[PDB]
């Protein structure tokens, strides 16, 4: 599965932002 | 007063105990250099339960760290709160238990016996009266399973009229590190049923899965994995150091849970575990915790209690909260989960109002429960034993250090005789 | 907040009024350019709207604070002379600070400050007491309708109190 | 306490409800991070201390508008997984939204309405906002409506559906979606209000005197109408009428629950300066065919039930005079078996204004909801328009290969035709 940068909307993007910003 | 003696056993036990001594320390408000900070009677009046003085006002935990390899203990001095422990309380192994129960219990662990008794008796008899013990160890490897179950086989017959709670980390059906799985799991558990007071089952495979829906994060490190355990580690003994409207202790918790001496394996869980998106959006109250802790999907063990049936349940609520909202709300869950509870015991639960909330949270609950749902997890370990024991596989390393084919077959016979009461108490 | 200092505003006959001289009056920033074919066609309709609306009444209803985005002082005064209402001198940095406060600039964004949208020349914006925008008169916006957008003006609820 | 639950299905349901929820939070004065700087209880639940969370679900199978709200201004107003997004659109089909891609999302949405309705007793009803024109709005909307109909049997459902219009459809398969959607929307919803598109667009042209508004002003006007309809639920007034006492007045027969609506005055800053709007003339402008938001002329229709809820400072004396003026008007016709066809409701609080919208604030306004016979030609146009493309099987292979059967097209023919004959037998 392709995992992307936290600033794109794929899977749970909402808190790929908040606990661990990238 | 009432003293609890903590033991870190194995690599998993050392790492899971490090996080628990971090969460207890800041719950009492203590800087990791030993100085108390936080200015409250109610978190300092009972500090001798877990800690000891140091004639400077410094508090050192009543914890001994024991491990046959020097690797993961060097990591806990290197990590945070590593200065908190006593240097004498560490005991070293310079060889490294290579995933074998035989050198854990019989051969290589025998020369570490004369040092581990001299440090656990030194901490025990220094107080006026001991209450219980509390160890953390995993059944997967060698220095946690074999070297840990060697502790239970000796501490009981020298302190007979006391208790202990062992938090055993149990292996997985799906994922498998530590490729010699069923031999270490079975060799620890047949000792553990005979000679341990209660066992809390902690499952890594399932606690990834709580971390995948209710805490739903993509990159689970071993840190917050142990932090979710340390919540229910703390909540099961919160009233030993804290007052409450209806109190609870470990000795009471055993008396009103275990009906017969050969079943003492308990589920464990902590509520609330609210998602990060859902943090502000829960006006947290007693009705929504009760459905969260009577929720099968939120159990730290990898057993579904829909198939099983709760023999006796228990809940240590924590915080400023109403007491009849415990009472008739659990009468509602008996009247709705009629088939999920045993019919020859009415009022199957504990209520216990630990009057002190968790660290930062207004109100919570810690669920521990004697369930017959563990029979499916105990029989897959049994057939994992038999599948690899018909082919005699991975036995030469065991037998070279004084094992026997005979002693393996009462390990499976005590395994089958352990499962046996569970499906005929259904 | 004192949005306009003492030597800020500049009405006709080359005299100065401070901020205090505009109470109870519907004040609006006209951001304009001399060379823009938008503003050349839009200015006569502001001349008709400001004059007739104010003549029709026993009170003074609307002011227009002109802010310039021209090139030099000669182009400043040339477009100023065709215009009776209030203005601000270009060389004063007060024009710059309310230019960035209201996002009305002239496509040099990355060399200076480089934020985003510009919504440049022309625009007239009615403002409240504390430098907050009161409404957008939609000349070139999502509505993008010029020469008639002055009819959206709401001269009872946008006062400089 | 007593509460109400909203549901938004389809993209048209999404930003219509975006216009609704900004206006509900504007009326209560709550800063939309939750904090206020008990009339909000029915539309907002208390969370923690000072925070309020909307009682609604957002639901659309593409994330292009669901994640737009999520990243938008109200990220901290709407709870993040109150919003449900799918993975693929229904491709302007009833069939995909009802059969294949609807399974994965209705099981989550049913879990969300159970968690949102089990918190308190005294639920009034449901507020479904959807589009008949939407493939997801009719597709996933109908599967949702029938499941909540069987489960929640005796609870009412206010429905707001964006009906297709005679001139524009902005879809070629549009009348195919319309026939099948009302085939099952007839028997599961309890009440549905019919909203066309360029009737509201012509409203924005004529009395709102703006020549090119967007979906902004299409959604401001729908937000005013629902808010004045539910103004009795939140805010106290002289003569309050609730959800359970709308079907008793407007629905004489269980077959007929489709009706028009209008809101007056529709004015800007040019009109509040120049024209006085009294009780006797705002009801005449509300009964004007120009203000109709289904572009149906009621002169060849016949009114049979009307609820005239006035929002703002009005008295029972002058509203009874305005009612008597409408009855004495010769052009407006009533049905002979309903001598009483006017049920006025009275509130006290003034209608709000969205800052930046074209509307000027007015402190007495009329929302009026009217079941009539005129709906028959609106739907019979829809039946005739569908029959030309059903002559030689236009766009039917997408539906057939999806999983429905040819014959569900034909069953929807006599059920809409039964609704046609039902309209002309009550109009006698
Ligand atoms: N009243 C109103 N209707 C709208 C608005 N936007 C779209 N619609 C209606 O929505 C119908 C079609 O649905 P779409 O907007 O394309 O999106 P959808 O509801 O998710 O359905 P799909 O087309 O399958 O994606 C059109 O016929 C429009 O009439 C709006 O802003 N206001
Ligand atoms: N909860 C937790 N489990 C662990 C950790 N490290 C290892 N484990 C689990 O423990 C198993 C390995 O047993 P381990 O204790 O490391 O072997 P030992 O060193 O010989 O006692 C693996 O299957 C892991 O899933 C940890 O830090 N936390
Ligand atoms: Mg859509």
């Amino acid at each position: 599965m392709a995992i992307h940068v936290s600033r794109t909307h794929r899977e749970d993007y909402i808190r790929s932002l908040t606990p661990r910003p990238a | 007063m009432r003293e609890i003696v903590h033991v870190q056993g194995g690599q998993c036990g050392n790492q899971i105990g490090a996080k628990f001594w971090e969460v207890i320390s800041d719950e009492h408000g203590i800087d990791p250099t030993g100085t108390y900070c936080g200015d409250s009677d109610l978190q300092l009046e009972r500090i001798n339960v877990f800690y000891n003085e140091a004639t400077g006002g410094r508090f050192v935990p009543r914890a001994i760290l024991m491990d046959l390899e020097p690797g993961t203990m060097d990591s806990v001095r290197a990590g945070p709160f590593g200065q908190l422990f006593r240097p004498d309380n560490f005991v070293f192994g310079q060889t490294g238990a290579g995933n074998n129960w035989a050198k854990g219990h019989y051969t290589e662990g025998a020369e570490l016996i004369d040092s581990v008794l001299d440090v656990v008796r030194k901490e025990a008899e220094g107080c006026d009266c001991l209450q219980g013990f509390q160890i953390t160890h995993s059944l997967g490897g060698g220095t946690g399973s074999g070297m840990g179950t060697l502790l239970i086989s000796k501490v009981r017959e020298e302190y007979p009229d006391r208790i202990m709670e062992t938090f055993s980390v149990f292996p997985s059906p799906k994922v498998s590190d530590t490729v010699v799985e069923p031999y270490n799991a079975t060799l620890s558990v047949h000792q553990l049923v005979e000679n341990a007071d209660e066992v809390q089952v902690i499952d890594n495979e399932a606690l990834y899965d709580i971390c995948f829906r209710t805490l739903k994060l993509t990159t689970p490190t071993y840190g917050d994995l142990n932090h979710l355990v340390s919540a229910a580690m703390s909540g099961v003994t919160c009233c030993l150091r804290f007052p409450g409207q209806l109190n609870s202790d470990l000795r009471k918790l055993a008396v009103n849970l275990i009906p017969f001496p050969r079943l003492h394996f308990f589920l464990i869980g902590f509520a609330p575990l609210t998602s990060r998106g859902s943090q502000q959006y829960r006006a947290l109250s007693v009705p929504e915790l009760t459905q969260q802790m009577f929720d099968a999907k939120n159990m730290m063990c990898a057993s579904d209690p829909r198939h099983g049936r709760y023999l006796t349940a228990s809940a240590m609520f924590r915080g400023r909260m109403s007491t009849k909202e415990v009472d008739e709300q659990m009468l509602n869950v008996q009247n709705k989960n009629s088939s999920y509870f045993v019919e020859w015991i009415p009022n199957n639960m504990k209520s216990s109002v630990c009057d002190i909330p968790p660290k930062g949270l207004k109100m919570s609950v810690t669920f521990v429960g004697n369930s017959t749902a563990i029979q499916e997890m105990f029989k897959r370990v049994s057939d994992q034993f038999t599948a690899m024991f018909r082919r005699k596989a991975f036995l030469h390393w065991y037998t070279g250090e004084g094992m026997d084919e005979m002693e393996f077959t009462e390990a499976e016979s005590n395994m089958n005789d352990l499962v046996s009461e569970y499906q005929q108490y259904q | 907040l004192i949005l306009f200092p003492e030597g800020s505003l500049k009405n006709s006959n080359n005299t100065v009024i401070p901020q205090s001289h505009l109470k109870g009056k519907s004040v609006a920033l006209y951001f304009a350019d001399g060379a823009d074919p938008k503003c050349a066609s839009l200015l006569p309709f502001l001349l008709n709207y400001y004059r007739t609306m104010n003549e029709g009444g026993a009170n003074q209803k609307i002011e227009i604070i002109f802010v310039s985005l021209d090139r030099d002082r000669e182009a400043f005064e040339s477009h100023r002379a065709h215009m009776p209402w209030l203005s601000i001198d270009l060389e004063n940095p007060l024009t710059e600070i309310l230019k960035r406060h209201f996002r009305v600039m002239k496509e040099y964004e990355v060399p200076t400050y480089g934020y985003g949208s510009r919504t440049g020349v022309p625009s007239v914006i009615v403002i409240g007491s504390d430098g907050r925008e009161a409404q957008f008169l939609p000349i070139c916006s999502g509505l993008e309708e010029g020469d008639r957008a002055l009819l959206r003006w709401d001269w009872r609820n946008t006062k400089f109190a | 306490m007593r509460e109400v639950i909203s549901i938004h299905v389809g993209q048209a349901g999404i930003q219509i409800g975006n216009a609704c929820w900004e206006l509900f939070c504007l009326e209560h004065g709550i800063q939309p991070d939750g904090q206020m700087p008990d009339a909000f209880n029915t539309f907002f639940s208390e969370t923690g201390a000072g925070k309020h969370v909307p009682r609604c679900v957002f639901l659309d199978l593409e994330p292009t508008v669901v994640d737009e709200v999520r990243t938008g201004t109200y990220r901290h107003l709407f709870h993040p997984e109150q919003l449900i997004s799918g993975k693929e659109d229904a491709a302007n089909n009833f069939a995909r939204g009802h059969y294949t891609i609807g399974k994965e999302i209705v099981d989550l949405s049913l879990d969300r309405i159970r968690k949102l309705a089990d918190n308190c007793t005294g639920l009034q009803g449901f507020l479904m906002f959807n589009a008949v024109g939407g493939g997801t709005g009719s597709g996933l909307g109908c599967l949702l409506l029938e499941r909540l109909s069987v489960d929640y049997g005796k609870k009412s459902k206010l429905n707001f559906c964006s009906w297709p219009s005679p001139q524009v459809s902005t879809a070629v398969v549009e009348p195919y979606n319309s026939v099948l959607s009302t085939h099952s929307l007839l028997e599961h919803t309890d009440v549905a209000v019919m909203l066309d598109n360029e009737a509201i667009y012509d409203i924005c042209r004529r009395n709102l005197d703006i020549e090119r508004p967007t979906y902004t002003n299409l959604n401001r006007l729908i937000a005013q109408v629902i808010s004045s309809l539910t103004a009795s639920l939140r805010f106290d007034g002289a003569l309050n009428v609730d959800v359970t006492e709308f079907q008793t007045n407007l629905v004489p027969y269980p077959r007929i629950h489709f009706m028009l609506s209008s809101y007056a005055p529709i004015i800007s800053a040019e009109k509040a300066y120049h024209e006085q709007l009294s009780v006797a003339e705002i009801t005449n402008s509300a009964f004007e065919p120009a203000s109709m938001m289904a572009k149906c002329d009621p002169r060849h229709g016949k009114y049979m039930a009307c609820c005239l809820m006035y929002r703002g400072d009005v008295v029972p004396k002058d509203v009874n005079a305005a009612v008597a003026t409408i009855k004495t008007k010769r052009t407006i016709q009533f049905v002979d078996w309903c001598p009483t066809g006017f049920k006025c409701g009275i509130n006290y609080q003034p209608p709000t204004v969205v800052p930046g919208g074209d509307l000027a604030k007015v402190m007495r306004a009329v929302c009026m909801i009217s079941n009539s016979t005129a709906i028959a030609e609106v739907f019979s146009r829809m039946d005739h328009k569908f029959d030309l493309m059903y002559a030689k099987r236009a766009f039917v292979h997408w539906y057939v290969g999806e999983g429905m059967e040819e014959g569900e097209f034909s069953e929807a023919r006599e059920d809409l035709a039964a609704l046609e004959k039902d309209y002309e037998e009550v109009g006698i």
